[PDB]
């Protein structure tokens, strides 16, 4: 038995309702567990038995469902209500994909940069080129490399840091490395940046031997 | 003697195994009453008295059994489970529904022989009799 | 298949878990154990067995009830058992008794009544609650026939 | 409360053993189980062991290389690996059950420790200057990135650590800055690695 | 508690002394399964306990007493009978036949004063009733 | 088991408090041979069994005690009584009388709780389903 | 007030003094005295004291049997009372019985039959007065112990 979680990370403000939804492809009659983490702490239980409430747990929490669907309600999301929700069959004892509740803000566009390796990387024989992102909303933005006149280089390694205490905006970082031999023969590098309020596709590019 | 317990009874999801709310009417829950060979009506009896004494307080129930159920019920059960006849696990139970209109029947005792339950086969003739009670009731009003 | 063209069959099953707070609840594991448990931390264990646990024959209930050191409920539960119808040991709180079985027709007829043979012993001890209920739900029917 | 110990670092291929202790309830009754949580993704459970250690249950992928065990007398639970492989590395959760409901439910976790499997040793921060401040190849996970030992705190974004093929992690630290103050101040990034005693305070040339 | 066996049962020629077959409908019957005084009721379903008894096999009837019979009945018979008022050794029936139709009654005791019986004239108000009754029945369906 | 003892039942001066004569039809107490949750019909019994005693004769009601009451009862009233719920002491009855038409019905027991007896609108309900009853009865007919 | 228009309540009480000849009935004093009477001359007091009457622990209710001089009624009594859960008395034809709190027992059947900082429950023999000023007499609570 395999559960499925929807949706992957849904948005929405204090003072609004949420839902979320665990699925199951047989009937589980009413065996399901809602757990709430929060980042570098152990889970607490938020429902027991798919509809009841354990003790010490607010009110504005509901959870309801039967056979193959369940639903946990949020009416009047507080400050303190932001973090990973799973879902566990109390039987197979198998836990879920994971849902993750963030703040709502206004389409911000992001900051692209772009620099080059630094001198004793050079001559390290191994160099790293990483074009930055900064404060821009929401997490969804796709990064890619171009080589020369355009490719794919295949090995880039991406980092996102968390929601900010005061803005609640986001940084991304892209790291590519490549040894002196493919970077020696070729001539234009450029990273390209796609977001959801981006109207086109931004490059940034540079021209190095 | 006699039992003395008292009950639109309906059954929640914590009571029944696969099911959410089964629950039947009151023309149907009023022979709980005036019968002596019904298991249902027991298991009724004990599931009522179980929620008044967690509601409003192992003692109890060993001065308070005979006022619930009928010992001689499981004493005939026992009998007819020695000489191997059919009798009741004491679980499963079966009911007519009437989906048109939606009136039941009170729930009889699924039979068990062997280590399985008996087939619709085996007793479909009991069907058939309730059946004919329960249009006797619907042609008595 | 619909009876007589306007009713259908439809079955129901009870779960007797509920009852765990007021009547114990009685489940076999397999064909040579039986479990009575009360509440939800404490049980009864009924085992038959080839093996001897006691060697002395005795068996002294006055002194396990003037310690007043166990539990009122099982030795409730034992008592009702043991008049229905020996080797006993109590000491630290304990609960082992010991049926000769190889007098026994008696006592193996009462654990068919609960339970509803090639074996020298039967073994009444204390455990905590485990899932043990196998073979058979739990249900509270033994105890219920048995106390009447 | 439940207090876990043994997490560290060991190398691919060996035995290792995690003990939970409580204090507070009774350590007799209940269920315990284990449960596991990956860098960066969701939660995985271990095992589940009963009160007598009569009934155990263990993960359908984990089977064969995990055997988990308790003292009831001390109040312990024990479990032990055997040919660790490189994706075990993951922060443990001694977690205790509870049946209500006709249903398991976890009511208790623990603090949770981490446990490490790597083939590297001890390497040193290289730090690179980005014009910014880049930290490669250094095993141990924690590392210190500051600006001016403290002085800047506007615009100071670090990121994740990430691990590459090699084996050894790599981060970066940005800034941000109007146009004049670039040819004013020349910056100082602080990096501080603690298992091998390197506080290098490397200086960027504006370019 | 209350009995708890179930039963046009027909009497061989074996159960009677002096007598041929001799039964009854469904309807007089039935009144067995709900009704709390009647010794016909109770011999009966001891005749019927005897027969499985026999066909599917003392200590038996020790455990299975109770599932049968009624045993305030056994008493207020005794008691009768130490106060000097007519009671019933259950030994002879009687009832009544209709001729032209063939349908009957369930038949009550025969009672005995100071051995002897009561000459069919000490209780002509429980005949009179009885056939009333059964009027009142028939005029109904 | 069940009470077997048998009885338009009147009610002499002596057997009530501040009352002359107060007595009921056949049909109220024809009830009392059917029901097994009724204190009025086991005190009717006792009183009945006391006066065919006292005038053709402790260890007779030692041995006659269970075919004249229900001890379920008893253990029933014991049990709401522990459990802080209105209970019945037998002694207190309410019936309601046609004024005009004469009739009447079988009279219930009044509840007692903390020491004093109810308010006559803490069991209204009881009281319309009652005329209920009687007057579907009386309309039946 | 008439209920439907046709029908009015109406309410009677039943006297239980008629029962005297047959049946044994009880009834409170107050809540430390109990009180059961057999006919119209003889009776048993139940009584929740802190005081002592007797000090032994001797009870030789089998020689007292065998003297054979008693009352029926009140042994019979005093039989189904002990059964239905100790020093004894019976010199001279008389009856003391006296327990010392086996508590829980014996409060429970006491609690039954007459539907705690006292130490001592004696219970005595006595004649017919007028006692029963906050219960009316009534045989439930012997019948009740009785089955
Ligand atoms: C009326 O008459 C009928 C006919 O004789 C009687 O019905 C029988 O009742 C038996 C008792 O329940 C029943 O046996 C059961 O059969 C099912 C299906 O085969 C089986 O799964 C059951 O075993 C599990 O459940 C019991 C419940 O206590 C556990 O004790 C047992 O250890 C097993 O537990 C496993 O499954 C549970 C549910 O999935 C889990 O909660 C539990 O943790 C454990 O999980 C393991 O298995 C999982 C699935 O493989 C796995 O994912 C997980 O990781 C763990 O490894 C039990 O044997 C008979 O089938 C039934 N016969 C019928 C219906 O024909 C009935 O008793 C009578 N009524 C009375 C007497 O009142
Ligand atoms: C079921 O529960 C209900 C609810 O509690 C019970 O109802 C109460 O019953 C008691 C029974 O005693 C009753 O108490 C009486 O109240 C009367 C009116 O207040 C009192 O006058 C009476 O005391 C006199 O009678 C005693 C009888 O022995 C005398 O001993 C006593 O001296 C009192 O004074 C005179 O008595 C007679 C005259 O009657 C005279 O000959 C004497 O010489 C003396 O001069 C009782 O205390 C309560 O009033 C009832 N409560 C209510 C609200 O009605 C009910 O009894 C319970 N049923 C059973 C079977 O127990
Ligand atoms: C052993 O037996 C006991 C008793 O039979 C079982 O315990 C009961 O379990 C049921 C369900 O598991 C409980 O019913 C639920 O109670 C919820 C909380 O209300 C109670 O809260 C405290 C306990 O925390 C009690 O003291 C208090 O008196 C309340 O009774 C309710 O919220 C539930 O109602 C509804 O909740 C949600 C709200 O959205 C609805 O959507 C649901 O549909 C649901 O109807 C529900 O009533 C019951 O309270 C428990 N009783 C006790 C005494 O604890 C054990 O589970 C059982 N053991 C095992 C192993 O099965
Ligand atoms: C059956 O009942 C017996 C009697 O209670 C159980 O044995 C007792 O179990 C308790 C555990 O709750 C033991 O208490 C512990 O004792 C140690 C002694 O040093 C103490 O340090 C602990 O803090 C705790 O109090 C108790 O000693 C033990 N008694 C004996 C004589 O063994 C037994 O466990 C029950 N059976 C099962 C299966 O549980
Ligand atoms: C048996 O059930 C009781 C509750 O009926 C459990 O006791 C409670 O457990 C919860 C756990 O969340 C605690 O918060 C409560 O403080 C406990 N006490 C009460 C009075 O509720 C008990 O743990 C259960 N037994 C076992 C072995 O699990
Ligand atoms: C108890 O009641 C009986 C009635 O059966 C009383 O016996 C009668 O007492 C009167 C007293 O005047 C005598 O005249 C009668 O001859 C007695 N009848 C008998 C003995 O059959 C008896 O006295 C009463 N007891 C008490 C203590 O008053
Ligand atoms: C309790 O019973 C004893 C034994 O009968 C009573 O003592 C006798 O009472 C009669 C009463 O007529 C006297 O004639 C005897 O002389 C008494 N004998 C002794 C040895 O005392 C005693 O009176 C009864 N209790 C009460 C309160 O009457
Ligand atoms: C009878 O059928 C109706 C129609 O589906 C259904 O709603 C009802 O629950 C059934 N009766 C019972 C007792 O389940
Ligand atoms: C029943 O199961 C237990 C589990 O330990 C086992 O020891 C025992 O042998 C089993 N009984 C039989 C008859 O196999
Ligand atoms: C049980 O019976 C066996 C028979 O050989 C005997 O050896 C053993 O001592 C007995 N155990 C007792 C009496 O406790
Ligand atoms: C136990 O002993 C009996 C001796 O009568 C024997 O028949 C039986 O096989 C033994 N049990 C087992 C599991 O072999
Ligand atoms: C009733 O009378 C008819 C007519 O003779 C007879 O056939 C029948 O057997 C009688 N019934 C009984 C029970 O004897
Ligand atoms: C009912 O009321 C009438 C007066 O209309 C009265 O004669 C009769 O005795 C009453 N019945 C009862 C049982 O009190
Ligand atoms: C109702 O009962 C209370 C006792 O709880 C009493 O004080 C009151 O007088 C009664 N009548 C009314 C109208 O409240
Ligand atoms: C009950 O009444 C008696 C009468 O003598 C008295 O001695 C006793 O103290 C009373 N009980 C209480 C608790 O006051
Ligand atoms: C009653 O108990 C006290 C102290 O427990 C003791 O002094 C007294 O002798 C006892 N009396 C009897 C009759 O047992
Ligand atoms: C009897 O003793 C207890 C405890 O010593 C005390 O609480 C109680 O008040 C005493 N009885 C009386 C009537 O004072």
């Amino acid at each position: 038995i395999q559960m499925t979680q929807s949706p992957s990370s849904l948005s929405a403000s204090v003072g609004d309702r949420v839902i979320i939804t665990c699925r199951a492809s047989q009937s589980i009659s009413s065996s399901l567990n809602w757990y709430q983490q929060k980042p570098g702490k152990a889970p607490k239980l938020l429902i027991y038995a798919a509809v009841n409430l354990e003790t010490g747990v607010p009110s504005r929490f509901s959870g309801s469902g039967f056979g193959t669907d369940f639903t946990l309600a949020i009416s009047n999301v507080q400050p303190e209500d932001f973090a990973t929700y799973y879902c566990q069959q109390s039987d197979t004892r198998t836990f879920g994909r994971g849902t993750k509740l963030d703040v709502k803000r206004t389409v911000a566009a992001p900051s692209v940069f772009i620099f080059p390796p630094s001198d004793e990387q050079l001559k390290s024989g191994t160099a790293s080129v990483v074009c930055l992102l900064n404060n821009f909303y929401p997490r969804e933005a796709k990064v890619q490399w171009k080589v020369d006149n355009a490719l794919q280089s295949g090995n880039s390694q991406e980092s996102v840091t968390e929601q900010d205490s005061k803005d609640s905006t986001y940084s991304l970082s892209s790291t590519l490395t490549l040894s002196k031999a493919d970077y020696e023969k070729h001539k234009v590098y450029a990273c390209e940046v796609t977001h959801q309020g981006l109207s086109s596709p931004v490059t940034k590019s540079f021209n190095r031997g | 003697g006699t039992f003395t317990w008292t009950l639109g009874y309906c059954l929640t999801r914590w009571m029944l195994i696969e099911a959410e709310l089964k629950c039947f009417g009151n023309t149907a829950v009023a022979k709980c009453n005036e019968k002596h060979d019904e298991e249902f009506c027991d298991m009724l009896r004990l599931f009522d008295f179980n929620k008044q004494a967690i509601q409003r307080l192992i003692q109890l129930i060993n001065k308070a059994v005979n006022a619930l159920i009928n010992d001689q019920l499981i004493m005939k059960n026992h009998l007819r489970d020695i000489m191997c006849i059919p009798y009741c696990n004491y679980s499963k139970y079966w009911y007519l529904n009437h989906t048109t209109t939606g009136r039941t029947s009170l729930p009889k005792c699924w039979l068990v022989s062997n280590g399985s339950y008996l087939n619709e086969t085996h007793f479909s003739d009991d069907i058939e009799q309730q059946a004919d009670n329960m249009i006797t009731e619907m042609l008595q009003k | 298949s619909l009876y007589k063209g306007v009713y259908e069959l439809q079955t129901l099953e009870l779960n007797m878990e509920t009852l765990n707070m007021t009547m114990p609840l009685s489940c076999t594991k397999n064909n040579s154990h039986h479990y009575i448990m009360v509440g939800n931390e404490t049980g009864l264990e009924l085992t038959l067995t080839n093996t001897s646990i006691i060697n002395h024959k005795f068996c002294n209930l006055s002194d396990a009830h003037k310690k007043n050191l166990y539990d009122h409920a099982l030795m409730s539960i034992i008592s009702t058992f043991h008049l229905s119808i020996m080797s006993c040991d109590f000491n630290g709180g304990k609960i082992s008794v010991q049926y000769n079985l190889s007098v026994a027709n008696g006592v193996l007829q009462t654990f068919m009544r609960m339970a509803w043979t090639s074996y020298q012993y039967l073994i009444i001890q204390n455990t905590t609650w485990e899932d043990h209920c196998q073979f058979s739900r739990p249900s509270p029917i033994g105890y219920l026939g048995l106390l009447s | 409360q439940l207090q876990e110990s043994g997490g560290g670092l060991v190398k691919p291929g060996g035995s290792l053993r995690l003990s939970c202790t409580a204090s507070g309830f009774n350590f007799n009754k209940y269920n315990m189980n284990w449960v596991r949580q990956a860098p960066g993704k969701g939660l995985e459970w271990v095992s589940s062991i009963s009160a007598l250690s009569t009934y155990i249950y263990y993960a359908d992928s984990l089977k064969g290389r995990f055997t988990v065990s308790r003292d009831n007398a001390k109040n312990s639970l024990f479990l032990q690996m055997n040919s660790l492989r490189d994706d075990d590395t993951a922060v443990y959760y001694c977690a205790r059950e509870i049946r209500r409901a006709s249903t398991w439910s976890a009511d208790l976790w623990g603090r949770g420790t981490l446990v490490t499997v790597s083939s590297a040793s001890t390497k040193g921060p290289s730090v690179f200057p980005l014009a910014g401040c880049l930290v490669k190849d250094y095993f141990p996970e924690p590392v210190t990135v500051s600006w001016n030992s403290g002085a800047l705190t506007s615009g100071v974004h670090t990121f994740p650590a990430v691990l590459q093929s090699s084996g050894l992690y790599s981060l970066s630290s940005v800034v941000t800055v109007p146009s004049s103050s670039l040819g004013t101040q020349t910056y100082i990034c602080n990096v501080n690695h603690k298992p091998s005693n390197t506080k290098v305070d490397k200086r960027v040339e504006p370019k």
